[PDB]
């Protein structure tokens, strides 16, 4: 859906989730580290957090987790199924409000 | 700016 940004760098995902976002705002963008992959950037609790999405050819996951056929149902599944994302012994991550 | 890794 429109939560997808193909044009944007890691820095612009920071500048948009900070100025225009609220906690729970997220977006998917191309990865600067891994080309042809995507990272989610989530504004959680004051700051921006990036999560690498893994695309293996055969599926999309978040480097572990349930496997999905397309990017779009991955975000759908995590927007709908609250609570499955815990940062390593940190807080939960909520993918709440699609950004722009 | 943290690249977080999730624990499932």
């Amino acid at each position: 859906r429109r939560w997808f940004h193909p044009n944007i760098t890691g820095v612009e995902a920071e500048n948009l989730l900070l100025t225009r976002g609220v906690d729970g705002s997220f977006l998917a963008r191309p990865s600067k580290s891994n080309p042809g992959d995507f990272t989610l950037s989530v504004r959680r609790n004051g700051a921006v957090t990036h999560i690498k999405i893994q695309n293996t050819g055969d599926y999309y996951d978040l480097y572990g987790g349930e496997k999905f056929a397309t990017l779009a149902e991955l975000v759908q599944y995590y927007m709908e199924h609250h609570g499955q994302l815990k940062e390593k012994n940190g807080d939960v991550i909520e993918l709440k409000y699609p950004l722009n | 700016g943290e690249y977080v890794n999730i624990e499932f």
